[PDB]
This record gives C-alpha cells, structure tokens and sequence, in this order.
RNA sequence: CUCUAACUAUAAAAAUCUCUCUUCUC
C-alpha cells in the first residue's frame, strides 16, 4: 500500500547528529491532533512545516 | 537474515486446521471461574488429546479470578487434571507474587525477614510456604533507620513458622486457599508479632506444592459447580 | 468478560535479536514465534527497535488471523548471570504489539534473577575494551 | 600520595568484603568500590503510556514498574558517564547531586 | 545480441542467489548488471558490500569483472533489486561458479546459433531452452545427453531443421568430452612357467575388448601390469576389469604361481 | 511557619622520533 501520512511540527527539539546537520522535532498528525511523535528531520525546519512520513510507529532516537 | 550455511544434520500444512479450543474452569473458591481458552491438537484415536491436557499448568493473575484489584500483585497456577469434554476442570497447583510488587517492597534501610516452612495439610497434600515481612519505621521514629536485631528476627521467624504450621495442619488447600484469598494469615501473623516488632508488609508469597496423594476424584468434582 | 480470547505475548529482549513469542494461557502451545533477526539484514540490527517493530507486526497479524484478540506481556531480559537489563528492541516490540489492534493485559517482567550463583563469564578483570 | 582519605573503598574496619561483578564489563570488584545505581523506572515509557492506556483491558491498570540495582565497575562508571571526575575541593562532597528535580 | 534470461522470469525471485558483473559505483552503492538473469541492474548497498570493514572500494569491487551475489528484496511492478555481497557462505560460492559456468556455456552456444541464424535469441530460447529445462532440469545435461542419446530433440518444434542440425554440429564440435579406468595387478608368480600363462591371460583379457570399450594390458615393470579401459558410461569398465581379474586368477592359480591385487579398477 | 517522586540509552584501528639549554646587579 501507500500509507503516506502528514505531520505538522509543534516544537523543535534542537539539532542533533554527529554531523550537526540534522534536527529533531515533535510532530503532531493532521488527524487526531492529540497524538504526537518525535522525529528526525534533515533540513531547515521551523514551527509550521508539514513533514511527510512513510512510517508512523517510528520514534526519533538521538543520533551519535 | 537469510544467511544459513544449511548445515542440516515441502509437506507443509497449516497446523491450525487440526487444532481447537478448550475452556479452563477455576475452583469454586474463586469468583470468576471462567478463566480462558487453551489451544489443543485435534483428538486422534491412537493418541487421545484428553491424555495430553492433564498436567497442564495455567498461570493466571489472582485479580482475574475475583474481579477486584486488591489481589492485583498475586498470581495463581492451576493444574489441569480432569477433562469433561469441550471444557476441562482445574485444581489448585500453586501461588506466587508478581516480581514487581516483590521488588517494590524489598527496599533499603529495613531488614527483610523470611520464614520458610514445609508442612502437610489436613489431607495428604504436602505444601511449602514462604512468608516475607519487613520492619516498619514507627510513626514517631526520628531515627531514620528501621533495623531489627538478630534476636527479634529469630523470634519473628519462630512465630511465623508456628503460625503457618498451625494454619496448614488445620485445613485443606480448599479451605487454605479460601483463607489465602482474604489474606487473614497475614493479619494474624502481623498481630502475633505486634509486641516483638512493627513488621510492615507481612505477606505470604510463593505457596509451593510438592505432593498429591492419588487423584482425589470426589472432592475434585465437588470443588467445581 | 466479553470473550476476549487471551494469550501471553512473552517478549524476550536480549542485547541482540529480541524475541516475540506469543502462546496460550498454559504456555505449552506455541504460535507465531517470528523473531527480530527474522526480518533484518545487517545481522546486528536484530536488537534494533525496527526489527522488534516488524516482528511485532507479524505476530499481531498471525494471532489476529488465529482468533486471539488480547495478549499478556511477559517481558524477559536475557536473565541468568548476564546483564539481565531489558534489551533495546523489546520496548518497541511491546509498543507495536499494543498498536496493532491487540488488547493488553497484565504486563509482567519474568526475567530470571539468580541468588548470586554460577560465577559470571569474563574472568576477574572482565572484558577489556 | 593519598588522593582519598577514605581510599575510595568505604570499608574502614572490615579488611575484606565480598566482591561483585560489573554489569557492563564483568569486573570482579569489591561490593563497596562497586558504585551502585538503583534504576527504578516504568516498564512502559512516557512515549507509549497513551498508546498502552488506549489499547488495554482492565481500565486504569496500575502499570507496574521495574526495579534493578546496577553494580557497575569503576572504569565503566567513568566511561559510561555514571560518575565524573571532580575538583579536589569538590571531592569532599558526598551528597548526591542536589536532587535532580523537586 | 544477448538477452533472454535462462530462468523462469525476467525479473528475479525472492532470495535467489545471483551472479553479478559490476559496471560503475555511485556514492550510495553499486549498480551492477546481472548476468545470471537477463540484463536488469541490481543495487548493492555500501554497508552490505564487504565481509571485512570497508576501506578500499575499488580493491574489492573490481569494475569490469564478475562475482557472486545474493538477492534480498525485489520489486514486481517496474523492476528493482536489493542485493548483498557480505552474506555469502564459504561453500555457496562454489555452486555459484559451477552454475555460472554451465549457464554461460549454454548462453554462448545459443548465442552462436542466433548469430548464425540472425533470429532474436528470445525466439531460439522459445523453441529450444525452457522445454528442454522442463524435460531434464538443466539444458547442459540435456546437451550432453543429445551428444550421447539423440532422443533429446524429440517432441519439440524448432524454427527450422537447419537450426537443430547446426546446433548438433556445434555441440559435437565444442562440447566433446571417455574416462580412463586404470588398474594395477601384481603378478607374484614364482612357478615354473608363467610367460605362457601371462600370454594366455593377455589374450583372455584383450579378447573382451568391445567395440566401444577396448581394454588393453599395458606393461611397465615386472610385477606391476597396468589395465587400461576407456569407459564411456563409467559403469561398465569396472565389470570388464573384474572379469579380466577373474580370468587372470583362473589362469594363474592352476599353473602354480600366484597373483595379487594392488589397485582395483577405479576412475 | 507547612512536604518523600520521576526514569533510561554508544566503546572499530592509530607504531616510532634526533642534535642543542645558554650571566642577572641598583
Ligand atoms: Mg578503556
Ligand atoms: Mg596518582
Ligand atoms: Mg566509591
Ligand atoms: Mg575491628
Ligand atoms: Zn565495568
């Protein structure tokens, strides 16, 4: 199937990664806005973007 | 991970077509006597399933048998001994605590006292019972430790041992379990040692079982329904 | 009870290749054993949360096909003389098991803890790294 | 010279204690020079509390915790970030690091 | 032209061991032509390249040469393959080389046929390849049988009689292989007269030299007499030499001398 | 002048180095 979902960031949890070029945010789904994940982004983001995720069970883990 | 050096030293089917469900029936000493279901291979004339069920030990939370949640941290093992057809009957096999509660009460700055006793009940059933108690900080103890001297610990162990011997030798595990559910033995043990030491969290954990006389048919059918 | 057919999830999460192994109440009957290394390529991301996620999805699908709708979690670490701390994957395995429709009842930790027995592997000075 | 008047052991009147093994590297180290950390946590993190609560029978389950006392070695304790090097005037203090949260 | 994969499907299967010719490398991984199957590229990930730690990409990749490979995931809508090279066992590479060699021999033979007949290789495979693989399981084994037994081409429709005739010409010219069954007999005779007995045993052994299997007694030293046979079926020469052993023992025992066996008939 | 709560969690490899050292008084 094609379970492409969207998620609007509500807050950005700093920038992580050994490179220092990836960031970590807290995304909340367009549906069921009380259900949120923490996810890693590779690019410039701010409060308001809408990420596209092919997963929903995944949660971000700090990259070292 | 397909990697397999095939160091082997299709005739495939679905094993679930040749299987079915039996029902677990709890002793009448518990309220919610409908425990659950068990998956079993289909009956065969050469190898009857009814032989295969007997000896099974199901492990169920005590609160799942009485509805309440005061018995949340206990756990009871039932033994499958007699199968009535599409429904089987289970006798008591053992009792235990949940590790979560046990680690929750085993805390620092207090001495845990363990009493261990192997006895014979009113019938020929032979049991082993473990009791665990913890010294209690008094409601006025400005001293922050709550340790107990070795003499107090030995006296407490003696009292708990004699109480357990009394309360096992005077009843059967039918009555003994009907007594374990309202944990009146815990209260009796705590009260009998009120003068020696406070003894918070007097509990009876891991009621074991070591022997069974022959089969005990009549009481087994009498214990159900 | 509304006839929630129960099983025990019985997750086993070592520091490598977590296990998800659902059984009936008795435990003598084993169904849907699919593990963490069952579904990953790197031979070492078996302990990774994604491996446990995939294994949990597979067992959920299998047991839902079976008829069991609710499961009992029995988290086990590697136990014994080893670290006996829960593996990284088993947590995600439990989360994915709770995700896929299955109902959850009586989470327990059943790790085997010893009475300081059977001297630990490694020598007196232990693993030097 | 004496870096520690307590010698780090914290024995002072025993001569010998029974050693314990490290949880990471399995170092046979005396039980008092075996810096101990009592990890008490939830069996399900705050990341999955909502998911478990929504998808669990027995409404308002107690959600039991997990308890483990970790017996680290000292090399791992320095390396696995459990314990940190301190100023020689800060080594005096033995109180835990000021109540992580109130 | 070179196309038309040997096996059942142009796209690959699941977990099928594959057989790669690397073309170039990008940053992500290696896109590699697949020679076991028809032409479709596979992606070998960098993290899944080398058994050892990755240190020299070009030392191991060897752009322009062939190697072993294993398929992990497949795409059955447009065509994509995920491949690994780290997870190849020590023994599987041997069966990989033999499968490569036989499939490549078949490919070369049928490409020769197609180039001579100027018909696309796919059509010639339609008339020859997979009905043969259905009959025998391997086109090369069936080719060897057609070298021996010509009933292989029975029940199949070729595009023209010339195709089968020239295929037979090529297979007889190139796929020509007889195993030397050699045995050693020690004549420990000490009797009065053995040269006459040796000659009689010679005649008895050599008279049974059949039209297709000629058994000859070669002489090298006094005790060691070599027995040589060209076994085409490899299951008849041993009986021929056993009969020769019976004959020589019968000749030798009655005269007075003795004979001993040193090397029985073996391939 | 009145209180006992929150929590995690990485260990790839890295050997060696030759000169030559020079005052402080109003
Ligand atoms: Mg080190
Ligand atoms: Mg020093
Ligand atoms: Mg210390
Ligand atoms: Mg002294
Ligand atoms: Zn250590």
């Amino acid at each position: 199937k094609t379970p492409v979902t969207l998620a609007k960031v509500i807050k950005v949890l700093g920038r992580t990664g050994s490179r220092g070029g990836v960031t970590q945010v807290r995304v909340e789904f367009l549906e069921d806005t009380t259900r949120t994940i923490v996810r890693n982004v590779k690019g410039p983001v701010r409060e308001g973007d809408i990420l596209v995720l092919m997963e929903s069970e995944r949660e971000a883990r700090r990259l070292r | 991970a397909v990697g397999k050096n095939k160091r082997l030293s299709k005739r495939v089917v679905d094993p679930f077509t040749r299987k079915e469900w039996y029902d677990i029936k709890a002793p009448s000493t518990f309220e919610n006597r409908n425990v659950g279901k068990t998956l079993v291979n289909k009956s065969v004339g050469l190898k009857n399933a009814s032989d295969s069920l007997k000896g099974r030990v199901v492990e169920v939370c005590l609160a799942d048998l009485q509805g309440s949640e005061d018995h949340s941290f206990r756990k009871v093992k039932l033994r499958v001994d007699e199968v009535q057809g599409k429904n089987l009957l289970t006798n008591f096999h053992g009792m235990d605590f949940t590790t979560d509660k046990l680690r929750s009460m085993v805390r620092k700055w207090q001495t845990l006292i363990e009493a261990n006793v192997t006895v014979k009940t009113s019938d020929d059933y032979v049991l082993r019972i473990f009791a665990i108690a913890f010294t209690r900080k008094q409601a006025n103890q400005v001293k922050r430790t709550s340790y107990a001297q070795s003499s107090h610990i030995r006296q407490i162990r003696k009292v708990i041992s004699e109480i357990l011997t009394r309360e096992v030798q005077n009843s059967t595990l039918a009555q003994l379990t009907s007594k374990l559910i309202p944990e009146v033995i815990n209260k009796e043990i705590e009260n009998a040692t009120k003068d020696i030491f406070p003894l918070q969290n007097v509990h009876i954990r891991k009621v074991k079982l070591l022997k069974q006389p022959k089969f005990d048919l009549g009481s087994l059918l009498s214990l159900h329904g | 009870d509304n006839s929630q057919v129960f099983g025990v999830a019985r997750i086993f999460a070592s520091f490598n290749d977590t296990f998800v192994h659902v059984t009936d109440l008795s435990g003598r009957e084993t169904i849907a054993r699919v593990t963490g290394g069952m579904k990953v390529k790197a031979d070492r991301d078996e302990s990774s949360p994604y491996a446990a996620m995939l294994a949990a999805q597979d067992v959920a699908a299998k047991c839902k096909e079976v008829g069991i709708t609710a499961v009992h979690i029995k988290i086990r670490a590697t136990g014994g003389t080893r670290s006996k701390t829960p593996g990284p994957g088993g947590q995600a395995a439990l989360r994915a098991l709770a995700r896929s429709g299955l109902r959850i009842g009586r989470i327990e930790d059943v790790t085997p803890v010893p009475s300081d027995s059977t001297r630990k592997k490694g020598g007196r000075r232990g693993r030097r790294l | 010279p004496k870096k520690r008047a307590s010698n780090g052991r914290n024995k002072k009147g025993r001569g010998h204690v029974k050693p314990v093994r490290c949880v990471n590297c399995s170092r046979s180290v005396p039980k008092d020079k075996a810096i101990k950390r009592m990890a008490i946590r939830n069996i399900v993190e705050a990341a999955a509390i909502r998911d478990l609560s929504e998808a669990s029978v027995y409404a308002e389950y107690a959600l039991p915790k997990t308890y483990n006392k970790l017996h680290y070695c000292i090399s791992c304790a320095i390396h696995a970030r459990i314990v940190r090097v301190r100023s020689r005037t800060d080594r005096r203090i033995r109180a835990p690091p000021q109540r992580p949260r109130f | 032209t070179s196309h038309c994969r040997f096996y059942e499907n142009k796209y690959p299967e699941i977990d099928d061991i594959v057989m790669v010719n690397v073309q170039q490398i990008a940053e992500m991984g290696a896109y590699v032509k697949l020679l076991e199957y028809d032409n479709i590229e596979g992606m070998i990930l960098l993290s899944e390249l080398s058994r050892r730690r990755i240190r020299s990409i070009q030392k191991l990749i060897r752009v322009g040469k062939n190697d072993v490979a294993v398929v992990l995931r497949v795409d059955k809508e447009k065509g994509y393959i995920d491949l690994s090279k780290r997870r190849v066992s020590s023994e599987d590479i041997i069966k990989c080389e033999e499968k490569y060699q036989k499939s490549k021999t078949v490919h070369s033979i049928l490409r020769y046929c197609a180039e001579k007949f100027q018909i696309p290789l796919e059509e010639l495979y339609k008339t020859i390849a997979w009905p043969l693989s259905r009959k025998f399981g391997h086109a090369y084994e069936a080719f060897k049988l057609s070298i021996i037994d010509e009933t292989v081409w029975e029940g199949i429709e070729p595009p023209s009689k010339d195709v089968l005739d020239e295929l037979k010409n090529y297979i007889s010219k190139r796929l020509t292989p007889a195993v030397k069954i050699r045995a050693d007999v020690e004549v420990s005779c000490f009797s009065y007269e053995g040269i006459d007995a040796i000659k009689d045993a010679l005649k008895s052994a050599e008279d049974m030299s059949t039209e297709q299997m000629q058994v000859k007694v070669k002489l090298v030293a006094a005790p060691l007499y070599v027995l040589t046979t060209q076994a085409l079926d490899k299951q008849k020469g041993i009986e021929q030499l056993e009969s020769a052993i019976e004959k020589i023992t019968e000749v030798i025992t009655k005269y007075g001398g003795v004979c001993n066996i040193t090397m029985p008939p073996k391939a």
